[PDB]
């Protein structure tokens, strides 16, 4: 099969900047048989380019697709806010047919540090048997950041879940919640719990932390 | 309009038999193939074959052969997708699209221009269980709301009861060992309007039919 590379993973870039994606096939595509679709989060594909160069129906002026047999690229030749998100690149002149695993066009905007807040297990859920300590890194970029745990200055792994919102439409900044889920015994055997942020705008990890009990 | 319609999101267990469907409208269906893709939770798009419904004309690729059935009938403008027996791999979107191509059977394509809005499916052990709201008491101030132990996807969460929607951050649900989904909701407010402003999340998970008010105070 015809397997398709999309480089960069992760384009950055301004509105009303140029935005250019490649796309490189394992071998030669038939009749120069390449698609450009866009994926928004939540809805469906929606396809941009067919046959490397012709522009859908619908479609505005400002994507263009080149592209000969084996390199393709597809041109946005000035960002709108609507032109931030992912690109498939799919062959159709050889069974299977294939996509590329996408590029993100995502919006660059100076670096911006996350303010980090620390929630405790809530009484209600002591109850319960289990104790979930969240860890909220706010309106940060870029998306990359590592929260660590340490429960009583031990190293925490594996029981702990991290989740990311979508890029702000407004401040163009992310957020992060992480979950680390403990039994109700093992959160009453240790005092210190504190989760360590790690990000580009930190001139040093910040730890924010708590004592178990203790306000 | 031409368009592309699929059923609704599917919830199932694994070895459990379904059959998901798209039906074509504004156009003559048994002229064009279509195709189904797979996209995974937090993945891209898989092709998975095509079918002519004019003639059921079916085309798999390597990786779906003998793991899915795609049919047609032809009469009702429909497509189908179906499973013998579901894995949790299964779980992910679906969608069908039309794939473009000359009326003449000259062999000329141009991609896939209607796409389907797709259909959720979802294979777990799990059985329906509510959320358990849990408050994410303040300590500017951030608060927020604990939605623990549901299943299956989705809940909904607002703020006073919608008034409140600025600097809301409603995560994306994380899946536990356990099967059962958790999410975090989030509000940063000013340290100087809690004492008089009341702070209420509002959950509901339509599938076991939970509806909560938790009241967030520090």
């Amino acid at each position: 099969e015809i397997v398709l590379t999309q480089s960069p993973g992760t384009l950055s870039l301004s509105p009303g900047e140029r935005a250019t994606l490649s796309c490189r096939a394992s071998q030669s595509v038939s009749s120069s048989y390449l698609a450009w679709y866009q994926q928004k989060p939540g809805q469906a594909p929606r396809l941009l380019i067919y046959g490397a160069s012709s522009r859908a129906t619908g479609i505005p002026d400002r994507f263009s697709g080149s592209g000969s047999g084996t390199d393709f690229t597809l041109t946005i030749s000035r960002l709108e806010p609507e032109d931030f998100a992912v690109y498939y690149c799919q062959q159709y002149g050889s069974s299977p047919w294939t996509f590329g695993q996408g590029t993100k066009v995502e919006i660059k905007r100076t670096v911006a540090a996350p303010s980090v807040f620390i929630f405790p297990p809530s009484d209600e859920q002591l109850k319960s048997g289990t104790a979930s300590v969240v860890c909220l890194l706010n309106n940060f970029y870029p998306r990359e950041a590592k929260v660590q745990w340490k429960v009583d200055n031990a190293l925490q792994s594996g029981n702990s879940q991290e989740s990311v919102t979508e890029q702000d439409s407004k401040d163009s900044t992310y957020s992060l919640s992480s979950t680390l889920t403990l039994s109700k015994a093992d959160y009453e055997k240790h005092k210190v719990y504190a989760c360590e942020v790690t990000h580009q705008g930190l001139s040093s990890p910040v730890t924010k932390s708590f004592n178990r009990g203790e306000c | 309009e031409v368009q592309l319609v699929q059923s609704g999101a599917e919830v199932k267990k694994p070895g459990e038999s379904l059959k998901i469907s798209c039906k074509g409208s504004g156009y003559s269906f048994t002229s064009y193939w279509i195709g189904w893709v797979r996209q995974m939770p937090g993945k891209g798009l898989e092709w998975m074959g095509i079918i002519y419904p004019g003639d059921s004309d079916t085309r798999y690729s390597p990786s779906f052969q003998g793991q899915v059935t795609i049919s047609a009938d032809k009469s009702i403008s429909t497509a189908y997708l179906q499973w013998s027996s579901l894995k949790a791999s299964d779980t992910a979107m679906y969608y069908c699209a039309r794939v473009v191509a000359d009326r003449e059977g000259f062999g000329y394509y141009y991609g896939m221009d209607v796409w389907g809005q797709g259909t959720t499916v979802t294979v777990s052990s799990a059985s329906t269980k509510g959320p358990s709201v849990f408050p994410l008491a303040p300590s500017t101030a951030a608060l927020g709301c604990l939605v623990k132990d549901y299943f299956p996807e989705p809940v909904t969460v607002s703020w006073n009861s919608g008034a409140l929607t600025s600097g809301v951050h409603t995560f994306p649900a994380v899946l536990q060992s356990s099967g059962l989904y958790s999410l975090s909701s989030v509000v940063t407010v000013p340290s100087s309007s809690l004492g008089t402003q009341t702070y209420i999340c509002n959950v509901n998970h339509k599938p076991s039919n939970t509806k909560v008010d938790k009241r967030v105070e520090p």
